[PDB]
Formats: structure tokens, C-alpha cells, sequence
């Protein structure tokens, strides 16, 4: 009966700066009943504010938050590497019990431009019968970045498949793999193969480009 | 501000003799004047106005705790002192904790401790206090000429034929004269400030409604409540709470929206709205009509020649009357409309006397629709409309014989009695001797009495008059009635009078 | 406080639709009734006393269902 | 209703500060004494019941005593 | 006995109590209530308007 | 360690969508629509006609 | 000439689509979500449990 979300969704801040999420219960007074959970990818969460006032045993005194009713607040000032993870929330009183549409932490940086490396197929692939065209994309930021396959001068949406990390551990940039795969007949038939890398740093997309007739 | 489908509709049977009358009047019933020379009346209350309304005071009744603070002391210390007192926004209240070698103090069995809440009020309630001058009375005046299902149940059309008229009485104008045109003019001199107490009660704003509440029992509320101006209150303390004290913990807790409690301690108050003047719903107001110009005009108008039809098919008003509606299909008008209110075919004597008297049709318009209510008399009647072959009537019964007529005016009369104090004796309008005295001997019984021991609820005053009545058991001679003098009657009565 | 001492009754004038009115009658009876279906135990030895003393009888009724009403809320 | 029925008294272990303790011997007394006060033409008619009937003297008090407090919210 | 919660803090209510409580109230898994009235009122009808 | 849930109680409350359905005397009793939903809240009724 | 429709009688009813939740002891009141609609027609009731 009661729907949650939490905002924003990912917060790109430097540690040490204060953090507080704008959040809301749709079903009203709650009282407190409201928690915080930090959860990074493939991992379960860990609960971070319980009584709206009180932190579970692990979790350090930086972690901190009020509200009651529909809005809820988590307030951490000194944000911190170890922080870095996508905070949940969920709630009590009525039944049954969900979770809000999450929020990321995300550590400030300079904006980084992604390094840009297109791979022709091997040849032990094409003896295969296909060919995948990969397209890496290093140690970017932020995470909002866009790959286009121009074959030819024209852009090819299928067989693209794009594999991306998350925010490094050692330079808390993202990292991005663009693959296009083809047969090896349909390889042969086109010349020209680049993927097309647009960021928010280069106001003008990074042209990777190689041909079949060149080397 | 008419009689049409009121909740409760009263008449008025002139005795002439006078043309001025004394009488109450009400929001929800509508009163109704038939007289000789004196076309048939309406006088009801639209609603109480009130203009200007001052504040007394306000309640909180939700508060919340904030910063809780308690100093903690040794024993044998005496008072302990927190630096919150200063401050009146602070809750602060002495105490004590046991303390023992291990907490705090060197030793045992006693302690002393300040406890300090600083008091966030949440919701609170506000009430006013009525001045006496700012209350207004709108009250709807309509005399019955021709009339249809629309301009009757209409006003701003039937002052275009200046059937109907509203005004405001104030204490700085209680009198108020108005023209009803064709039909003359009437004096309407009202009692705005005494007709209700102005200074009895308050009005309460609980939430965002607002609400009535006796003024004595207005203050003697049990809650926080706040003066006119700003910041400091008295009873703060009520809404907050205290625990055992252990070492420095001591918790201060808030009492949840008292809302509840105060819609809780309202039960005979009467929902009051308002926008820019206070719209009361039951009206009580003493006015006086002087139908000295009112008269009748038109008597120059014959018989209608031509025939008749029902716009709408007769009905009971429920409240001894019946009302139809006829559309004169005949172009000699303006005519006279021939009707009447027999007992049988055969007998072309009337009986039943027309509610509105001088049935008339407006214009020579044909198809117009009029409207005309009538009293047959009790047992079969009959409604005949027009004279001759045009001439088209309907069969009427009423089953509600002056027998049970005479209960009704008797029992409601007793219930006129009730619940309108000293001025029950104004339905005994143009009095004197009998009515004068019948209402100064109750004037002292009701400055007296009832009022002394005034202020029972329901049962209370109900089930000891069970216990009275057997004090006239247990009696001697012409002491019988003595102990019998207030146990039947003006006790009794009011308790059956509300169930429920 | 506002749980006790209401408004009720104004009964001045008032033919009307009050706060509450339908529910005035469900105010003493069923919160006393609750009581006593509450302490049965009570109800049975409480109409004893009436029984007991001054052998008038009708009036010993008076005793019970006035004291019977005396001990919900005191 | 919330207004009566109360929890109290718990009476089960509980040596301690409960929600409301000071506050329940203000429950009854000072708001029946609040309705006495606001009826005292009542007390006065009222107190006469007892020396009307059973001319047992101190006994007749206890009617009064009893009634008296009858009266108050039924 | 039960435990009841009212606010943000709970309470102990005699279980018996607990049930003979006037307040509407819930059943444990999410939507029909019951004595749900008890919350609201009514007015007297004039015309369309309650 | 373990607490099961044995009912719960709505104290505040408050009213959403007024809605009244008119009708003729003697029709007998009124129906609106919304009784076929328990969220809303429905009652009998009357208001005198003229 | 004309008669009005006062109200309607139904003698002769069916079930259909009979459906019962079963829940544990001490949960108290047993809710169906078939209680929102008023065709379906719900009862409380208890099953003894092993």
C-alpha cells in the first residue's frame, strides 16, 4: 500500500562533504519506523540507521538521519571511500514491508575522458565463422557515456554488446567494453569498423577507427 | 427564506384586532401569518450573522517533547537547579535519583535532579468570544401572491414582484421596515442582542472547524492553554509526561493530538461554518411584525372563465396543508382563479380555508403556471378548481382529526415550553393578563429552579425524578404536592422529550 | 480533562443535528455494561448486598441496580 | 470509546513510573466534584433522600454518600 | 497481555482490553477494516450537500 | 525474541472523496456505487424534499 | 397506470468460486482479499490445527 523511492539516484560527491537524501513514504505516518541500508553490487546491504536516530553495532558514528511520517532523511557529513555503495531503505508499520528505488554514492572527481581501444577479430574467431569487434572504453567519468558502431560511415545497433564496470576501487572512474559481433562473411562484405565514443568531457564523440584493407 | 418544504413549517391564526404581533422565529422553521385583510406570510431565519468576533484565548492540545535535559545532583544537596528555568519555553520540573557508590555519588538511598523539557506545541485550538452589537440576523420575509414551482422557491424573482425581502437586525438597527409593493408595507422591530445571550458561551475552533462552547466551561477546560498575544502558557506540563530516573536518563514523554478528546468533549455543540461572517444554523430572535399597510388590493378581479390543468399533482406538506399547482390554460386574465376546499360534490358550501389566500393569475399569458395552497379540514374533502363545466377537482383525506390535534398542539406545546426558556410564552403573542403573567410566574421559575439545579445530563435529572416521584408516595395531607412540585413536569418532560 | 465533563447537553433552543447525538445514548450503558462483563465475579456478590438489608423488598432492587451502576468508573 | 475503559490498573508486577499514576487520583473525585459544583441544587435535594427513608440513622448517610456520587456522568 | 505500539513507542494493554478497545482497527495482513466509522461523522442533508 | 502480530488500530484518520447520491422519497433506499469497494466508506440516509 | 420499483427480493442464489485462506493459531482475525468486492461473500472462521 505504500510506496518508497529515494532520491537521488546517484550522487556524485567528494568524500568528507555531507550527504543527505531527500526521501519520502508515500503511507503516512510511519511514526519513524525507517531504516538505511548500503549494499554494493553483488553483495548483501548492511543496515545503517535504525530508529531513525541509532546506528546498528557496526556501522560508525558517521552515518546519521531524521524524519517522521512520509519523509525521511540519511545524513552522512563526512562521506567517506568506504561509503561508496547503493543505499536502500524500507519500512515498517504496515504490511507488507518493500523498499524504495535506491541511491548510489558515487565519489567526486575530475571528469575523465574514456581511453578508447577497437579490436579487430582475431583470427582464430573468423576461423570460426564470426567476428566480434570489441571497443574499450578506460577510465572514464563520469558514468554517462554513449558507444556507436559506424560500419562503413553507418551505424549498426545488432550484435552490440556492451559490457561496463562500476566506479574503480583505484581511481573510482568507470571502465566500458562495446562489442559488435558479425559473421565472418558479413565481416568481409564491410571495410570500415569504429565505434564512436560521446562523454560529457569531449564535447565531440572519440573516433576509433580501423579497416580490413588497412594492415 | 421562504415556507416551501421547510423541515418545520408553523402557522399563525390571526385573531386580528391588532396589526402588530410579537413572535419567535428560528433558522430551521419557517413561520406562516394568515390573517384577514393580510395576505399569507412567511417568517423565517436564513441564518445568525455575526460580524466582528474578538479572541479570548487558545488551547494546545497536541504538543511534542524537544531537548530533553535533567542536571543531576548528590543527595543532601536539596533543590537541584537547571539553567533551562530562565527560559519559559523549557519544561522544567525537580525530582530526584537514587543513587548508590556506583553511579555518580558517594552515597545512598536519595538524590536530587532537574528535569527539563523545552515544550513544542504541535496543533492548537483557538476560541472567540462574541460581542453583542456585531451579531447580525438575515432573516427571509415572503408574503404568498401567485407564485409557480420557480419564483416561489425563488427570492431575487420574487422581489422583482416584491413578494419576498431579507434584511439584517443589529442591536444599533433592531428595526426595519420594508415594502412588500402591491401589497403594502410591513414594520419588522426584531431584539438582536437579547434574543440569544451573546455572553453565555464562546465559539471554539477545534481543527479547522469551528465550534460552540460554554464560556464558564470554556475556562474550565483541562489542557494547555495560551493568552491572546504570543508566547507564555500555563498547564504545559499536562501534555508531557515523566519516568523513573536512572543516573541522568529521565524520559519526557508527550501526550499524542488531543483532537480527538476535544471533538470528544463536544457533544451538544452545533457545527458552525464561516467564510467571511459566522453562519449559525438554529436561530432564536424576537421579533415584532406590524402589518398595519399590508393589506389587500384586487378584489376588483372576478372569476377566471376558461379552464384549468395541474402543472403538478397535489400533495401533502405533511404539515396539516396541501399545495397545488395549476396552469391556466385561459387568456382572460389577469382573473380571480375560482377555487375552493369542499366536503362533498353535492355541497358547494367551502370548508377548508385557502392557505394562500387570493388566488390571482399574473398575466393574460396562457399556459401560466400558479401556484396556490390550501387547509381542507380533516376527514374527506375534496379540491375543486373553478366553477361550472370548467371546473376540474380531486379527492382529499386527512387523517389527523382534532383529537390528536389537540395532543399535537398540547405536547408540542409543552415542547414550546421546553428548551425555549421565559420566551416560550411569545407563541402567546398580542397577550396581557393571562399570557403576561404566564410568563412571570415561569420568568422567576426559569430565573430560579430549573436553572439552580440546571446543568444535569439526560439521565441524571431523569432517573432521580423517577426517585422524586416517589417522595409524592411518602406524603401527608396537603403536603402531597409539595414534595410532587417539580418532579412532574419541567423534569420529567425534558427528559422524554430527548431520548436520544 | 476532555475525555470527561463534554459539552453535552447545550439544550438551549437546538432542534437540529447536534456533534454527536446518536451516540450520547451509547456513552455511560455499554462502556458500564463493558465493566461489568469485565468483573462478572463482581456482579454476582454485588446484587447480594441489595438482598441483605431491611427486608422492604421492592426497594431492595433500589439498592442493587443504583450500586450496580455506582462501581463502573466509580 | 479512548475516553474511558482505561488500561489501569495493570497491577500485574510493575514497581515502577507507569504512563499515568499521580493523574488517577484526579480520574474521578475532581470531576464529579466539577459536576456537583456546576449542579449544587442537586446536592442540596440530593443529600435529603437519605433522611427520608429507614430511620437507621448512620446508615442513612450511606445512601447519601453513595448517591451523591451516582449522580455524577451516570 | 499484549504489546501495543502507539506512536513511535510501544506499550503493555491487557490482552482482553486489547480486543474490547472502540477505535477502528486492522487486520494483520493489509486492507479491510472494521468500525472504521467511528472516525467520521456525519451533518444533517441539504439537497446534494453532506 | 519472537513477537507475532495480532491486529493493529487506525486512531487518526480522514475523509477522502465525498460522495452523496440523491434520491426521490418514497424510492426506498439509495445505492451508490461506491459500496462495491471497502476503502469507501458508505451510509443510509435521507434529505427532506420539497 | 405507473408503479414504482420499492426494491427487489433474491430466493434463489448459487456459490460459486469458493475460496478460503488458511492461517495459524494466535494470528487472530483471518483476512481474504476477496473482501474488498462485495460479490464475493466472506466469513470469519477457524480451522483446528495440528
Amino acid at each position: 500500500d505504500i510506496v518508497l523511492t529515494q532520491s537521488p539516484a546517484s550522487l556524485a560527491v567528494s568524500l568528507g562533504q555531507r550527504a543527505t537524501i531527500s526521501c519520502r513514504a508515500s503511507q503516512s505516518v510511519s511514526t519513524s519506523y525507517m531504516h538505511w541500508y548500503q549494499q554494493k553490487p553483488g553483495q548483501p546491504p548492511r543496515l545503517l540507521i535504525y530508529l531513525v536516530s541509532n546506528l546498528e553495532s557496526g556501522v560508525p558514528s558517521r552515518f546519521s538521519g531524521s524524519g517522521s511520517g512520509t519523509d525521511f532523511t540519511l545524513n552522512i557529513h563526512p562521506v567517506e571511500a568506504e561509503d561508496e555503495a547503493t543505499y536502500y531503505c524500507q519500512h515498517i508499520r504496515e504490511l507488507t514491508r518493500s523498499e524504495a528505488g535506491p541511491s548510489w554514492l558515487e565519489i567526486k572527481r575530475a571528469d575523465a575522458a574514456p581511453t578508447v581501444s577497437i579490436f579487430p577479430p582475431s583470427s582464430e574467431q573468423l576461423t570460426s565463422g564470426g567476428a566480434s569487434v570489441v571497443c574499450f572504453l578506460n577510465n572514464f567519468y563520469p558514468k554517462d557515456i554513449n558507444v556507436k558502431w559506424k560500419i562503413d560511415g553507418s551505424e549498426r545497433q545488432n550484435g552490440v554488446l556492451n559490457s561496463w564496470t562500476d566506479q574503480d576501487s583505484k581511481d573510482s572512474t568507470y571502465s566500458m567494453s562495446s562489442t559488435l559481433t558479425l559473421t565472418k562473411d558479413e565481416y568481409e562484405r564491410h571495410n570500415s569498423y569504429t565505434c564512436e565514443a560521446t562523454h560529457k568531457t569531449s564535447t565531440s564523440p572519440i573516433v576509433k577507427s580501423f579497416n580490413r584493407n588497412e594492415c | 427564506f421562504n415556507c416551501l418544504g421547510m423541515g418545520n413549517r408553523d402557522f399563525i391564526e390571526g385573531a386580528s384586532g391588532a396589526t402588530w404581533v410579537d413572535l419567535v422565529l428560528e433558522g430551521d422553521s419557517c413561520l406562516t401569518i394568515m390573517a384577514n385583510d393580510k395576505p399569507t406570510l412567511d417568517v423565517r431565519m436564513i441564518n445568525i450573522e455575526a460580524s466582528q468576533l474578538a479572541e479570548v484565548r487558545s488551547y494546545c492540545y497536541h504538543a511534542s517533547v524537544t531537548d530533553i535535559s535533567t542536571v543531576a545532583r548528590c543527595p543532601m544537596t536539596g533543590e537541584a537547579h537547571n539553567e533551562k528555568r530562565a527560559d519559559s519555553s523549557y519544561v522544567c520540573k525537580q525530582g530526584f535519583t537514587d543513587r548508590g557508590w556506583g553511579n555518580g555519588c558517594g552515597l545512598f538511598g536519595k538524590g536530587s535532579i532537574d528535569t527539563c523539557a523545552k515544550f513544542s506545541c504541535t496543533s492548537k485550538a483557538i476560541g472567540r468570544t462574541i460581542q453583542p452589537e456585531n451579531i447580525k440576523y438575515e432573516v427571509g420575509i415572503f408574503v404568498h401572491g401567485t407564485t409557480t414551482s420557480e419564483n416561489h422557491g425563488n427570492y431575487s424573482a420574487q422581489v422583482g414582484a416584491s413578494q419576498a425581502a431579507k434584511f439584517t437586525v443589529t442591536p444599533n438597527a433592531p428595526s426595519i421596515t420594508l415594502k412588500l409593493g402591491d401589497y403594502g408595507e410591513v414594520t419588522l422591530d426584531c431584539e438582536p442582542r437579547s434574543g440569544l445571550n451573546t455572553e453565555a458561551f464562546y465559539v471554539m475552533t477545534v481543527g479547522s472547524k469551528s465550534f460552540l462552547v460554554h464560556r464558564e466551561w470554556f475556562h474550565d477546560l483541562a489542557l494547555p492553554w495560551t493568552p491572546p498575544s504570543s508566547t507564555a502558557w500555563r498547564n504545559r506540563e499536562l501534555l508531557m509526561e515523566f519516568e523513573e530516573a536512572h543516573a541522568t536518563k529521565q524520559s519526557v514523554v508527550a501526550l499524542g493530538s488531543q483532537e480527538g478528546g476535544l471533538h470528544q468533549a463536544l457533544a451538544g455543540a452545533i457545527v458552525v461554518e464561516y467564510s467571511s461572517s459566522v453562519k449559525l444554523t438554529s436561530g432564536h430572535l424576537k421579533c415584532r411584525l406590524k402589518m398595519d399597510k399590508l393589506a389587500l388590493k384586487g378584489t376588483t378581479y372576478g372569476m377566471c372563465t376558461g379552464k384549468f390543468s395541474f402543472a403538478k399533482n397535489p400533495a401533502d406538506t405533511g404539515h396539516g396543508t396541501v399545495v397545488i399547482e395549476l396552469s391556466y390554460s385561459g387568456s382572460d386574465g389577469p382573473c380571480k382563479i375560482p377555487i375552493v376546499s369542499v366536503a362533498s360534490l353535492n355541497d358547494m358550501t367551502p370548508v377548508g380555508r385557502l392557505v394562500t389566500v387570493n388566488p390571482f393569475v399574473a398575466t393574460s399569458s396562457a399556459n401560466s403556471k400558479v401556484l396556490v395552497e390550501m387547509e381542507p379540514p380533516f376527514g374527506d374533502s375534496y379540491i375543486v378548481v373553478g366553477r361550472g363545466d370548467k371546473q376540474i377537482n380531486h379527492h382529499w383525506h386527512k387523517a389527523g382529526s382534532t383529537l390528536g390535534k389537540a395532543f399535537l398542539t398540547t405536547l408540542k406545546g409543552a415542547q414550546r415550553l421546553a428548551a425555549l426558556g421565559d420566551t416560550a410564552w411569545d407563541f402567546g403573542s398580542i397577550g396581557g393578563v393571562f399570557n403576561s403573567i404566564g410568563k412571570a410566574v415561569h420568568q422567576v421559575f426559569g430565573g430560579a429552579f430549573r436553572t439552580l439545579f440546571g446543568g444535569m445530563s439526560w439521565i441524571t435529572q431523569g432517573l432521580m425524578g423517577a426517585l422524586l416521584l416517589w417522595m409524592g408516595v411518602n406524603a401527608r395531607d396537603r403536603s402531597i404536592a409539595l414534595a410532587f412540585l417539580a418532579t412532574g413536569g419541567v423534569l420529567l418532560f425534558l427528559a422524554t422529550n430527548v431520548h436520544a | 480533562s476532555v475525555s470527561v465533563q463534554t459539552h453535552g447537553e447545550s439544550s438551549l433552543v437546538n432542534k437540529t443535528e447536534t456533534w454527536l447525538d446518536s451516540t450520547k445514548a451509547t456513552r455511560y450503558l455499554m462502556k458500564t455494561e463493558n465493566w461489568i462483563i469485565r468483573n462478572p465475579g463482581y456482579a454476582f456478590l454485588a446484587a447480594v448486598l441489595g438482598w441483605m438489608l431491611g427486608s422492604n423488598n421492592g426497594q431492595r432492587v433500589v439498592f442493587t441496580i443504583l450500586l450496580l451502576l455506582v462501581a463502573p468508573a466509580y
